[PDB]
């Protein structure tokens, strides 16, 4: 079982530095290259840094070059990325990366990649942590009734909302949060049941905010 | 640089081909469902594929130009593919091309959404719009507060394709504050839609029921 | 020396073919490299596969994945078996050699000096089909004739002018795919007025696939 | 008897550094391939051709920048009547047990205009066999010509196999073809460095140092290789030991060994030695050089009676010994 | 990648030179196809070598990334399509062909017209053959006028290679109707538009 | 075939970006016939003679020739040059136009000489000067008719100085026809001009 | 301090040979790689050839394959350049160059450091037309405009210099045009204000060197 977990990325500063960990198991570390990518968020995908099986070898993109400081600590399994100076564009999500390869062609880096991780949504910004509001979305008469949660104003990403304690799995839409003008995010949840549980059956939204430590349950009724 | 098409689109069942050409070394494809989701590598080193990955994939390489070949087209195959390789010895990814999966035309089931009796307490009232089940992504949202054209205070959501049926949903959202919800009544929601012919309007009364 | 490649004709698309070219007049076939080139109707030259002298495989973008090439030293022999045939699969199939001294990469078309006589491969579901032979008879100096070669199916059909005999002003024309999917060929003769009743003139069509040995007699009404 | 030595010396400039260098002739002029490998702020590494056109090396195409190899590779170059065929294979560092080796082919009927593809030896036949670059043509072994990428096994405590190659008999492609050197003399506890396969004639040979345990010197060893059935080759060392003097480089000329001697490890002064008789002493103090020498004298055999003696005196400094000799 | 040209022009006693351009290699090949049929026949292989019974008219060139066939004073009989082949990092790459044409004076077409087989017409089809033959340039325009209407998406065009003898051509239209739809109609013209031809010459029959 | 932008525009003081990407080389040349200045001479390499502004950067196989603030001196074609598939070529040409305010053209309307009559050929010059944009129209009006098919014009290249353009329209007719009218108009249409201006002269 | 300096213009007929020179100076020749780069009226850069280092090797361009010929003289520091078959294409502005690195000769257009300032080559067979030369007089109040017209003259360039190099402050030179008779016309105005109308003087003076003309036209109104 071949897992790779990031550590180490989440709200920082305007010329601060950070220090992306990344733990690996289910294989030989030492054999194969390493490497970071970004996804600027409305942007592709960027190759970050590389580091080759015997850690001899590193290569950085244009961007970060002469910043970032890819190191590899081969008896505790680990690839930590120092990045220094951060700027506004350094604001994506950063994914630890695992080639079949030892490195040794530079193609091995981006085009033999057969392990990825979870993510880390790393922010550039010298603004404060704010607390999630959920509002119910009360249902208008059909064959299937629809009702959701506005988990609005809450700053940084992610939320994660769920439907009865994971009883709701079926008809369960969870949309992107949209940033404001002011800063904060606006996620929605909805969840499409029949006409005939409306009432009957009780449905509570779980959002659950990580960053603010933030946990609300809303239950939504219908009038 | 890796040159890969921006958007590709077929028919379930139909053979699709997804070319990224620049280089001539160990081409790898990656899909991602949706954007700041963890990524699956489909193919890596040309034509390797990993074991939990379905039949249907392939890759091959010819001079300097990949094509990621997905015979019989499925729902979730939809998603922004990925090509990897070294452009002149730089490790470099492709612009993406995204598999929107020609499916049948669907219609998005409308429902409007009135802000909560609580939303109004803390002095904002926002007035949300949902579009459900429908094909293809391409969907106008329009807002009209007592038969007036609303514009730059409505922001939409559109979520990733759905692994079953191959429907896409939308969430817009009106921005308006507390005294500016009580001085209207009717709101509207034009919604205009490829498979809809007369655009569905869904309406609600300030105060009723 | 001479290439005998043959073993391909009427195939049933999504399946396999073996072909086998049968080299002659060899010395050290081992060294030199092997080929597969083809050709489409009314196409061009499309490179198949080669084999290096140590067994240096590289198979065209356009068959590789199905495709596999090989040399039977021993025997001087090229195969190359090609599977889940489709309508590009269709076209003549020449063997080639690569020159003694070699080229840049086995897998060039820029150092062949020997071709085959080409076997044509034709990936089809319709079955044989023999020809119907009618005659383009004639109305003082120049005049002509000729007999048209209707409906057959695979392309190959040869039409002998009065046993051979008969070759100044014989133009047969290159058969043409119709809106139905057999073919129509139609072979003419220019011959003067004079001889016009004093000669017999034979049609020799020959549909080799089908054994359809026609031998008509064009004459005037 | 009529001897007829020759010798005139010559001076080749080169404004680009070259860490290691590997001189070849072809259409009968002179070529290296330069190791431009320096490690500072923007220096990056280079492998390029260059070919003498006076008085100093002109640079053709780098060839290296087309490799996505991300390292030094190992260069096993080959010269025939009228090509040239490079290859950058891929190094072992620790337990690179690549069981497949993956270098490049570089081909050329001009020494200039160069076309590139990617080679993989799949499951090799030299792994775990460490490797080291070299120049070398085509070995005629029952009416077949090969190329040979030959190697050596790291250490030795478990008497044998201990020395092989590949060979290719379709310029560089395919390397299917296993040569075996039964050298006899490998004692217990021994490490051979830098193994390259002189080959003249249809004749197998090897040129190799030998790390001292006792002392720490690279001591050089000359094998020749006999033919026994198909393919398989039994070696024996050609004795060159003399008398207050070191053994260097060793080539033929006339079918005759035209070897190479210093007078210490530290070559502050070079002998060349055709068939044992006739001597030339080359002082390597021309162009005004106080600190000079000829560490790394080496030969480039241009026909059975011309050969180059040349080594590198100072950096961006070339000394040609240009010899000829004629035994009749 | 390779990039000759379609058509190359020559009289008789010219010399004339087709050009392949491209590819990452060390050598060229040109090969000589007379019929679509035909097998390949090389003319000059690794650049330059030329195999046996080929004319010493045949000359192998390269300059650059840039093959050349020279026909050192042209023949009647090297009419055909002249393939280049080389090499891509894909693999053989070869050149669409170049068809070489030799110039020869305007002559105008024999016209000849074949009305269907009476053992054909029982069939339940009838094709109708127009004859062009021996005439110079390939360009001309064939319009079947039957009852003094314009026929489309109905006839059927062939023309046999160009004559190693004459460097003349023919061309066969083949209209194909029903049983019915022949009986019907009683005028059919075969209406002839060429360059050699001052006015449009129509030959005809009335069955 | 070296990809390259037909065009690029960006106002002074503020940062260029060209992209080639068909190693890099960027040559300037101001104007048509004149020697081309190497401002770039390898993917990171500037000689000495340079400006500072003037930087170079290659990303895989595409190099963007970057001039942090640019000026009036700058306006040039720009060229990269590198290898395609074997062989080396030169870039189509990314002509720098600078981002400035709408200028209206200066019309001056030239009768045919009277050195010009004597030979048998008179032509009518409608010059225009120092204007922005290039996109402009010049109609002919020989006694209130719309002239077409006999008149040629000339575009210079963008000024170094103000960044202006300049016209010559040509209005060529034989001796013959030039003797048969009296009134020649020449209606001027460019962007910042409401009214077509009609510059008019008289045979008297 | 490099001066890279051209051979005279050239006007000759089609299907004949060219011949160039370059004459180098400010710098070590016969230890850097030069070339030939032509630009087409109106079109982009197209490279000619390259030569290395002690003329070990050559290469020409698409257009010129197998028809131009370089050559370096060490002694003389000069660049040749032979073209024969003339054709319309060959048309254009001829510059030459010098490569950044001393001692190299990689195959690629991004090291070049030094440029000539050009010269003139028009593929055609017609006579050397004379130049005619007409003053235009305007008929303003604040900015009057004077000028010349050069027309009927064939073939390019002119080199037009109020008073003789000294008035260079607002003067526009436009680009001559293809008339439907088959010759240019080049025009030249320089604005001056109302006030300097008959206290100064301005001549407008014309050099054509494929003819040898210079006419000195004085433009009064
Ligand atoms: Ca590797
Ligand atoms: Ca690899």
């Amino acid at each position: 079982a071949v897992t790779l977990d990031e550590s180490g990325g989440g709200l920082q500063t305007p010329g601060g530095a950070l220090s992306l960990v990344c733990k690996a198991s289910g294989f030989d570390f030492s054999s194969y290259a390493m490497g970071w990518v970004r996804q600027a968020p409305g942007k592709g995908l960027e190759y970050v840094a590389g580091i080759r099986n015997d850690g001899s070898f590193t290569l950085y993109t244009p961007a970060v070059k002469g910043r970032a400081t890819i190191s590899r600590d081969n008896g505790q399994s680990t690839v930590r990325l120092q990045l220094n100076n951060l700027r506004a564009e350094d604001t994506a999500t950063y994914f630890c990366t695992k080639s079949a390869d030892d490195g040794g062609h530079y193609s091995d880096f981006s085009g033999e990649i057969d392990a990825w991780g979870h993510g880390t949504e790393v922010i550039v910004s010298s603004a404060s942590t704010k607390g999630p509001s959920v509002f119910p979305l009360a249902p208008t008469s059909g064959g299937t009734a629809a009702l959701g949660c506005l988990v609005k104003d809450y700053f940084p990403e992610p939320v994660t909302v769920s439907w009865n304690s994971g009883a709701l799995t079926s008809g369960v839409h969870t949309f992107p949060a949209v940033l404001q003008s002011s800063g904060l995010y606006s996620l929605s949840s909805v969840v499409t049941v029949p006409s005939s549980s409306l009432g009957t059956q009780t449905y509570i939204c779980n959002v659950n905010h990580k960053p603010s430590n933030t946990k609300v349950d809303k239950k939504v009724e219908p009038k | 640089a890796l040159t890969q098409p921006s958007s590709v689109s077929a028919n379930p069942g139909e053979t699709v081909k997804i070319t990224c050409s620049g280089s001539t070394y160990n081409y790898g494809w990656y899909q991602q469902k949706s954007p700041g989701s963890a990524p699956v590598t489909v193919i890596y080193y040309n034509d390797k594929r990993p074991s939990d990955i379905p039949s249907r994939f392939s890759g091959s390489k010819s001079g300097s130009t990949g094509t990621l070949t997905i015979t019989g087209v499925q729902a979730e195959d939809e998603a922004v593919y990925y090509c990897g390789n070294s452009d002149s010895r730089n490790v470099a990814f492709g612009a993406g091309t995204t598999l929107t999966v020609l499916r049948t035309v669907a219609a998005p089931s409308v429902f409007i959404f009135p802000p909560s009796d609580e939303q109004l307490k803390s002095g904002t009232a926002s007035v949300v719009c949902l579009l459900n089940n429908f094909y293809p992504r391409e969907a106008k949202v329009q807002w009209k507060v007592d038969n007036a054209l609303q514009s730059g205070n409505s922001q939409e959501s559109v979520t990733e394709q759905d692994s079953k049926d191959s429907t896409y949903s939308l969430s817009s959202t009106l921005t308006l504050s507390k005294a500016d919800y009580e001085k209207h009544k009717v709101y509207a929601c034009e919604v205009t839609h490829q498979g809809l012919s007369s655009p569905v309007t869904k309406s609600f009364n300030r105060g009723e029921c | 020396v001479t290439l005998d490649e043959s073993g391909g004709g009427l195939q049933t698309p999504g399946g396999a073919l073996s072909l086998v070219c049968k080299g002659s007049g060899f010395f050290s076939f081992s060294s030199y490299t092997m080929q597969w080139v083809r050709q489409a109707p009314g196409k061009g030259l499309e490179w198949v596969a080669s084999i290096s002298s140590g067994g240096g495989t590289n198979y065209g973008a356009a068959v590789k994945g199905r495709a596999t090439i090989s040399r039977d030293n021993g025997q001087s022999t090229l195969r190359l078996q090609l599977n889940n045939l489709r309508a590009e699969d269709t076209g003549t199939y020449y063997c080639a050699k690569h020159g003694v001294n070699g080229c840049d990469w086995s897998y060039s078309v820029g150092c062949v000096d020997a071709w085959g006589h080409g076997t044509e491969v034709i990936v089809s579901s319709a079955s044989t089909k023999g020809p119907s032979v009618f005659p383009l008879a004639p109305s003082g100096g120049t005049a002509a004739l000729g007999c048209l070669v209707k409906d057959y199916f695979p392309e190959p059909v040869t039409v002998s002018w009065n046993s051979g005999a008969l070759t100044s002003g014989v133009h047969t024309f290159p058969a043409v795919l119709q809106s139905s999917g057999l073919y129509s060929l139609s072979s003419v003769v220019t011959v003067p007025s004079s001889s016009l009743g004093t000669q017999t003139y034979i049609c020799n069509v020959n549909h080799k696939p089908s054994n359809t040995k026609v031998d008509k007699k064009v004459e005037p009404k | 008897r009529h001897v007829f030595i020759r010798t005139e010396l010559s001076f080749i400039k080169n404004n680009v550094p070259c860490i290691r260098d590997m001189f070849f002739i072809y259409k009968r002029e002179l070529y290296n391939i330069c190791l431009d490998d320096l490690k500072g702020e923007e220096d990056e590494t280079h492998i390029y051709v260059q070919k003498k056109v006076k008085d100093s090396w002109i640079t053709l195409n780098d060839l290296f920048k087309e490799t996505d190899l991300t390292g030094r590779p190992h260069i096993f170059a080959y010269v025939d009547v009228e090509e040239i065929i490079i290859l950058l294979c891929e190094d072992e560092e620790f337990s690179n047990r690549k069981k497949d080796m993956t270098c490049h082919r570089f081909y050329s009927n001009d020494g200039k205009e160069y076309n590139n593809a990617e080679i993989t030896i799949s499951d090799y036949i030299l792994k775990d066999k460490l490797l080291s670059s070299y120049v070398s043509l085509p070995l005629k072994i029952e009416n077949r010509e090969y190329f040979l990428i030959c190697g050596v096994s790291p250490y030795k405590f478990k008497d044998d196999d201990d020395i092989l190659c590949m060979a290719s008999h379709d310029k560089g492609e395919t390397w299917g073809t296993k040569i075996v050197i039964k050298y006899d003399n490998y004692k217990l506890g021994v490490q051979y460095f830098f193994l390259r396969p002189y080959i003249s004639k249809n004749d197998l040979s090897f040129h190799f140092y030998v790390g001292d345990n006792i002392n720490n010197v690279k001591n050089v060893n000359f094998i020749e290789c006999t033919h026994e059935k198909d393919l398989e080759f039994v070696c024996s060392n050609r004795d060159f030991l003399k008398d207050n003097k070191v053994l260097q480089d060793v080539s033929t000329l006339n079918d005759e060994y035209i070897v190479s001697y210093g007078n210490d490890n530290n070559f502050a002064e070079c002998y060349i030695f055709f068939n044992n008789e006739n001597s030339i002493l080359i002082k390597p103090e021309k162009y005004g050089n106080t600190a000079a020498g000829c560490y790394g004298g080496t030969f480039v055999k241009i026909d059975e009676n011309r050969a180059l003696f040349i080594y590198s005196s100072s950096q961006g400094i070339y000394n040609i010994h240009t010899i000829y000799y004629a035994n009749y």
